[PDB]
RNA sequence: UUGACCUCAAAUCAGGUAGGAGUACCCGCUGAACUUAAGCAUAUCAAUAAGCGGAGGAAAAGAAACCAACCGGGAUUGCCUUAGUAACGGCGAGUGAAGCGGCAAAAGCUCAAAUUUGAAAUCUGGUACCUUCGGUGCCCGAGUUGUAAUUUGGAGAGGG
RNA sequence: GUUCUUUGUAAAGUGCCUUCGAAGAGUCGAGUUGUUUGGGAAUGCAGCUCUAAGUGGGUGGUAAAUUCCAUCUAAAGCUAA
RNA sequence: UUGACAUUGUGAAGAGACAUAGAGGGUGUAGAAUAAGUGGGAGCUUCGGCGCCAGUGAAAUACCACUACCUUUAUAGUUUC
């Protein structure tokens, strides 16, 4: 990582010999993978949209998205949640309906 | 791969087909015994990722439970001791509902060793689960290097006690610096700490 | 069209019109079980096929999908059941006969 | 990408059967309310050329009035003070500059409903010439808004290269994506329609 | 009309297994009062006694959705320390940890999620014989709403 | 120590290239109710409604929004002293 | 005891937003003349209709995209009472 050498600073520590080994899978168990791609899409399109899905897009295509992200954190839990959430729901919206 | 498929598709569960069976299979389950066993589980998938091999030594029990809390068992409200301790409605209850449906089912079904239930159903006045026991004494299973715990007097009432991921969810003893409030043993830690431990030698 | 649960027969038919491979329901999951040694199956694949039975094989392709593989997109925007019984069909239907062309 | 398309690269070099020039305008569709403060009235500088027949009326002095015959139109006078000040008016805008401050009180009368004279926020008045004429006869144009969400104007000429184009909607995209406010909704990019006077009109 | 299927029964059918005790000690749910505050209502005693459920020789716990912020360590128990401290609290009477460190102690793994598919190769029981904490031939049934083998992320499998 | 039968066209592991690598949901988390705690805009536990996701997700002891770093592998079971 | 949310579903009609393609309409005096209305424009076009430079006004017209407001004008799909 190359510190400082000294007690405090930037990098507050001392500059020893890096190693560096082999990666682990204790960091991808949440991957993208070709067998739940396949899977989770073909899902989607057999159950439908929810109750609030249908008018989770009449509330963005006719109001907006801050007001999306604003019922979604009180749908759910986290803003971020919302983000990640609230973008996966646009990913619908276009690819879908014009193109 | 269809186990993948029907896990997908038991998240879905706001859907228009997820809402039509759970409201067929809830209310027929309701005009039948509230303990009332099952030939085969409604749920493959949850079933076997538990621990679920279809043979002679594996029973399932439908199970119907009911909700609300639990109002002290005072005569007209009456209590005699302190305000705080003075209520009888916000009274909830230390356990969940999975593992109050055990506790049951394991009174009538005393000669099998319970492992562990799930979520099926539930409405207004009742939630179900299906929980799914062990035979302690059929030669299939009494050997086999996977099951033969089984047959140790040590599981005796596992729901009575514990020994249960709901029960060990309930209790919580879990790795965490939140779940240092009993991380091992409830009183057993108590004890610990609050006990005077002397030596020959006081230094 | 059987199994008590329905859950795991829902999922092959939407499987079928993605990869263009013929489907048929048939009225017996015990049947199907039958013809293979068995109590129950539900589920029968053709894979492997002998060059004695292959011509009279396209010709059934044609008359399955004919009925089910079109008709897909069809009774996906179409809502089953709502069949009222005896009592309800004819207090009910001579309510709005003798109301209108009576 | 864009250059598949139009847009301003080929396509619709084919499609015209004009035989003029026709000067093309580029339609827009980002998200905005009835606000004043949420949105852009900032101008994107064009590159290249758009060969607009917009003549001018450019009154200069000195060493102001040497660089005017070269670029642009037409070259005027503060003596030519008497000549737009009564019965004729085909102008589109104009321009002056320091040394023209004391002969500009005699330009404004004729330049106030349509706008056409020199100001403290309108680009005019600026005293080294030879700059501001290749944003002239380019046409660097202005954008404003009328009340709501949608935004049009003009571009280039469709007779010229591929690459002559590209570089000029450019600067003119990332101004419609920069001056315009987070204070607005879902996507500042989305429909991106383009047609010149007749011909049809494709987006991206 | 014969024959399967699912489902609910039936017996003094065959084979089994549950109960109370004991309760020193360990796992739970419920749960006080006195006491203190020189009064006394949050607070304390106490996350206590009784009460009811539940096993063992020990048990419980357990190989991290761990602790840190290190030149990172590294399951669980326990004694010493931390310390009467961080903390909480009519910031009242009072109550109250953990990380690290030392040491006895020291064991590792296996299931689902993969096409065994050129072969349900697996298991229950009846019966025969036998070297009997059991083996082998046969006849049924479970079970494909899925039993052997491969593989659990620290990896690992298919092709070569 | 001695001694019966080769278990066998039995399996596991080491070096190299390529494709993949499926890993637990009415669970997580949120508002709120009560209760517990050393735990303090909330430690845990149960209840209620809501109701997730996959270059994901839990945690980093002041909430919160904003742009990052770190660090593990839950919602399956077993194991002596 | 009272309010709310869950439980708690499958329709018709009356108001009711809104995707989406067309069609459509508004300043007086005046300029032939329907003006909150910008620019491209000397041509779209065998027809020659408007032109246009001209010109009265506060705003000048077709090839008209549309910065477009607006039509409870209707359609092809979702909505709260």
């Amino acid at each position: 990582t190359v510190k400082t050498g000294i007690a405090i600073g930037l990098n507050k520590g001392k500059k020893v010999t890096s190693m560096t080994p082999a990666p682990k899978i204790s960091y991808k168990k949440g991957a993208a993978s070709n067998r739940t791609k396949f899977v989770r899409s073909l899902v989607r399109e057999i159950a439908g949209l929810s109750p609030y899905e249908r008018r989770l897009i009449d509330l963005i295509r006719n109001s907006g998205e801050k007001r999306a992200r604003k019922v979604a954190k009180k749908r759910l839990g986290s803003f971020t949640r919302a983000k990640a959430k609230v973008e996966e729901m646009n990913n619908i919206i276009a690819a879908s309906r014009r193109h | 791969g269809a186990y993948k498929y029907l896990e997908e598709l038991q998240r879905k569960k706001q859907s228009d087909v997820l809402r039509f069976l759970q409201r067929v299979r809830v209310w027929e389950y309701r005009q039948k015994n509230v303990i009332h066993r099952a030939a085969r589980p409604t749920r493959p998938d949850k079933a076997r990722r538990l621990g679920y091999k279809a043979k002679q030594g594996f029973v399932i029990y439908r199970v119907r439970v009911r909700r609300g809390n639990r109002k002290r068992p005072v005569p007209k409200g009456a209590t005699y001791g302190k305000p705080t301790n003075q209520g009888v409605n916000e009274l909830k209850y230390q356990r969940s509902l999975r593992a109050t449906a055990e506790e049951r089912v394991g009174r009538r079904a005393a000669n099998l060793r319970v492992l562990n239930s799930y979520w099926v159903n539930q409405d207004s006045t009742y939630k179900y689960f299906e929980v799914i026991l062990v035979d302690p004494q059929h030669k299939a299973i009494r050997r086999d290097a996977r099951y033969n715990w089984i047959c140790d007097p040590v599981h005796k009432h596992r729901e009575a006690r514990g020994l249960t991921a709901t029960g060990k969810k309930s209790r919580g003893i879990n790795k965490g610096h939140k779940f240092n409030n009993t991380k091992a043993g409830r009183r057993k830690t108590w004890k610990r700490q609050n006990t005077l431990s002397l030596w020959r030698y006081r230094k | 069209n059987d199994v008590d649960p329905i859950e795991l027969v829902v999922f092959l038919p939407a499987l079928c019109k993605k990869m263009g491979v013929p489907y048929a329901i048939v009225k017996g999951k015990a049947r199907l079980g039958t013809l293979v040694n068995q109590k129950t199956s539900a589920v029968a694949a053709l894979t492997e096929v002998r060059a004695e039975d292959e011509a009279a094989l396209a010709k059934l392709v044609s008359t399955i999908d004919a009925n089910f593989a079109d008709k897909y997109d069809e009774v996906k925007k179409h809502w089953g059941g709502g069949i009222l019984g005896n009592k309800a069909q004819a207090k009910m239907d001579k309510r709005a006969k003798n109301s209108d062309s009576a | 990408v864009k250059e598949l398309l139009k847009y301003s690269n080929e396509t619709k070099k084919r499609n015209f059967l004009e035989t003029v020039e026709l000067q093309v305008g580029l339609k827009n569709y980002d998200p905005q309310r009835d606000k004043r403060f949420s949105g852009s009235l900032k101008l994107p500088n064009c590159p290249r050329p758009n060969m607009s027949i917009c003549i001018f009326g450019d009154a200069f002095d000195v060493d102001r009035a040497k660089s005017c015959g070269v670029d642009a139109m037409s070259v005027d006078d503060l003596k030519k003070l008497n000549k737009n000040k009564k019965l004729i008016k085909k102008l589109s805008k104009k321009y002056n500059a320091f040394i023209a401050s004391e002969v500009l009180i005699k330009q404004v009368p004729r330049l106030l409903g349509p706008q056409l004279s020199k100001a403290g926020k309108f680009p005019t008045p600026v005293s080294h010439n030879d700059d501001l004429y290749g944003k002239v006869t380019d046409v660097r144009s202005t954008i404003k808004f009328q009340l709501k969400k949608v935004l049009c104007l003009a571009v280039a000429v469709g007779n010229v290269e591929m690459e002559e184009d590209v570089l000029v909607n450019q600067i003119l995209m990332s101004v419609n994506f920069f001056v315009s406010l987070l204070k607005k909704n879902w996507q500042n990019v989305g429909s991106l329609v383009v047609k010149s006077s007749m011909g049809p009109a494709f987006r991206l």
